[PDB]
């Protein structure tokens, strides 16, 4: 399995996805996972060379 | 076999996320909560009021909130103890009905490991102390088959087969309801509220047939992971079976290992066709009508309302001419006599055809193809150096056996000559020059300078040549 | 060549200081004559070559070089070996064509 | 068991899992690494070692009685066919066993 | 197999034809041999 700093990156923004899934609130920290995730998803589309 | 293992290991560290009792287990509170929730539910199976279990949960906290390790706070005991309590609820570990939490098998379990705790651990040896406190113990209790199986796994290929349709007839629900919506937003009549309430509606329209049930209940089971490795693992169980074969054509049983993978795969296609109305109301809130612009639009929402009237399948019916104006009119094409050419060629002739049956002449090309034609083989004379030295019966010299068997190509035979020396482990020496002569094609002669040793038959013919 | 000769030039030195060259694999890609032309331009240069072939071009190499050095592995060591040759010149073939 | 063979076991699976970030492991040591997790846990009594060999005892016994009886049925289905295509899939499978 | 000249000794060792393309100008031809006829031929042009 491949070892590089992005995808590590990735694995931890998921580990969070799942956190605030459960945290009662009206949706705030959902929110701000399901926007920290997708920030490197667009991210990784511009620099598709590296 | 290992592979056990390598599924083992997946089993235990996803059991250490999602399923709820081992990550009640693992966070600091844990203590606290499991003896308050014991406590409760110890009396009364029949549900108990939320609020009665968030105050003796705060006044458990309270208690204990000296301590650094649980984070508690003075300011605010009820908020704390009902988030904690709201949040174990949510994670399934217990549900909530009739403002009562209810007990569940997860908090059973959880419950039956630590009551097991004997702490009698650290054996104390069988010294005395321990005989003293179990006698104390002792005191203070005294004052107290082939045809079925094609039938039944073509029977599971029938109901797994059925899925991959279902979500087809959401894609159905989900195009309908785009087109029911462009309807409406054609008409005049409704708010921004309207348009942006009842895509909510929709979105819950479809948690209640059994499709759309099938399907939200089948998006969790991607977050909690849970089954979708004992579905396909079980069924590659079932598929190295050896009559399965006769149950189902080639084509089938490929198809049905890999069904986790293609039911993601389809259900892409749904998120998209909801997708266009998720889009659509974008397309109202900015664009509010205004300036000429609001009155042109109102015009062509009016006609496109007034066009749905017609009856719009008839093409002669459709061949009706509107008194739209002719503008941008395009003026071409004069018929003058002079547009006029006739056909301005008359020639003719054949591709001639040539099946002369040509071939290469083998005398034109040079020594440049002959000399590489007669490249030195380096097999014959690795035979040659055994015949000679079985022979001779001796150590003999390089130059000794070229002399004897004088090469035309010369330098690749001392060459292949001292590396054989190399591999059968016959020393030789750069130091102990010695020399010897040898002629070209030309009579020059050269005088070659080599290492000194000599080659015996035995180690040569002893080690093994590829 | 050209470049790496003149890269070698001191200042306004009409030679090269430093005559080695090392050229690994020789002429793999190259057919026979291209070598030769090649060859025949290093000597141009006055450089002193050194390559380095897998036991290929063996009917070449002998026609423009003095000496060699073969080289074999067994097992986990390595081992080298000189050999030199020169031209008798007293004749080609005395009393025959030359 | 040997304790070096269980050294050995358990660094094998540790260096399979280097690449999580969670469990801290690092390739450069996988067997210093083993060793020091076993001896730890050894020495907190929850598996005595003798004649060079680790043995069980009823701390262990218990923390696995847990573990295997976690059914990861939660979540319910609420009765959705998934479940029912998921069960029938079940009973099937052990049937041929 | 495609090859240039060189290690023909190679290829005689492990096939049974082999197929000479010619180059003159602008004209190229081709001819299929087996290693026998080259070998012939080859003994003519010592002759040569």
């Amino acid at each position: 399995k491949v070892v590089h700093e992005s995808l590590r990156t990735l694995e931890k923004a998921q580990r969070q996805l799942n956190a605030a899934r459960f945290v009662d609130d009206n949706g705030e920290s959902h929110y701000k996972a399901l926007q920290v995730l997708v920030a490197q998803l667009r991210d990784a589309c511009e620099r598709n060379r590296t | 076999m290992e592979e056990n293992t390598r599924q083992r290991t997946e089993n235990y560290i996803s059991a250490k996320n999602q399923h709820p009792a081992w990550i009640l287990l693992a966070t600091r509170r844990a203590p606290l909560v499991l003896s308050c929730l014991k406590t409760l539910f110890e009396k009364s199976h029949d549900g108990i009021p939320l609020e009665e279990a968030i105050q003796s949960l705060s006044s458990i906290l309270i208690e204990h909130v000296s301590q650094e390790q649980y984070d508690i706070n003075q300011d605010n005991p009820f908020l704390q103890a009902s988030r904690e309590l709201r949040e174990w609820i949510k994670r399934r570990l217990i549900v909530e009905r009739d403002g009562r939490i209810f007990a569940t098998d997860a908090l059973e379990v959880a419950i039956t490991f630590v009551e097991s705790l004997d702490n009698r651990f650290m054996t104390s040896t069988a010294s005395r102390l321990s005989t003293v406190q179990r006698e104390i113990e002792n005191l203070e209790t005294r004052l107290n088959e082939t045809h079925q199986a094609v039938e039944h796994i073509r029977d599971v290929y029938n109901l797994a087969s059925s899925l991959r349709a279902d979500f087809r007839r959401v894609e159905d629900s989900w195009r309908e309801a785009d087109r029911a919506l462009r309807q409406s937003i054609i008409g005049e009549q409704y708010h921004r509220g309207d348009i942006v309430e009842r895509l909510l509606n929709d979105q819950d329209a479809l948690l209640n047939t059994p499709e759309g049930r099938v399907f939200d209940s089948f998006q969790q089971q991607l977050r909690q992971s849970s089954e979708l490795k004992a579905m396909s693992e079980r069924l590659r169980v079932i598929l190295s079976h050896p009559s399965a074969s006769d149950a189902l054509n080639r084509l089938q049983r490929h198809d049905l290992r890999w069904l986790v993978k293609r039911l993601v795969d389809e259900s892409q296609t749904v998120l998209q066709a909801r997708a266009r109305s998720e889009r659509d109301v974008r397309g109202f809130m900015k664009t509010g009508l205004a300036a000429e612009h609001h009155r042109v639009g109102h015009l062509l929402n009016e006609f496109l309302n007034l066009a749905l009237k017609l009856d719009w399948q008839r093409q002669m019916i459709r061949k009706q001419e509107v008194p739209l104006p002719a503008v941008g009119v395009a003026v071409t094409g004069i018929p003058a006599i002079e547009r006029l050419r006739f056909k301005e060629v008359d020639d003719e002739a054949e591709q001639t055809l040539d099946l002369s049956n040509h071939a290469a002449d083998l005398t034109q090309i040079g020594d440049d193809f002959w000399d590489a034609f007669n490249g030195l083989d380096r097999e014959v004379l690795i035979q040659q150096t055994l015949q000679l030295l079985a022979k001779e019966n001796r150590p003999v010299g390089l130059a000794e056996l070229a002399e004897l068997l004088p090469p035309a190509h010369d330098l690749e035979t001392f060459a292949v000559w001292i590396g054989m020396a190399r591999e059968a482990g016959i020393e030789v020496i750069d130091s102990q020059r010695e020399f010897a002569e040898l002629s070209d094609g030309e009579g020059r002669r050269w005088r070659f300078n080599l290492p000194t040793t000599g080659l015996e038959s035995q180690a040569l013919m002893d080690i093994d040549w590829e | 060549t050209a470049s790496l000769s003149y890269a070698l030039c001191p200042a306004g030195s009409r030679y090269p200081l430093f005559g080695t060259i090392i050229l690994d694999e020789a002429f793999s890609r190259s057919s026979h004559a291209v070598a030769g032309r090649i060859i025949a331009a290093l000597r141009e240069f006055g450089l002193h070559a050194v390559f380095i072939t897998p036991n290929k071009e063996m009917r070449l190499l002998r026609d423009h070089t003095r000496s060699a050095i073969v080289v074999h592995r067994r097992g986990q060591n390595s081992n080298m070996a000189s050999l030199s040759w020169e031209e008798l010149e007293r004749h080609y073939q005395r009393r025959g064509n030359a």
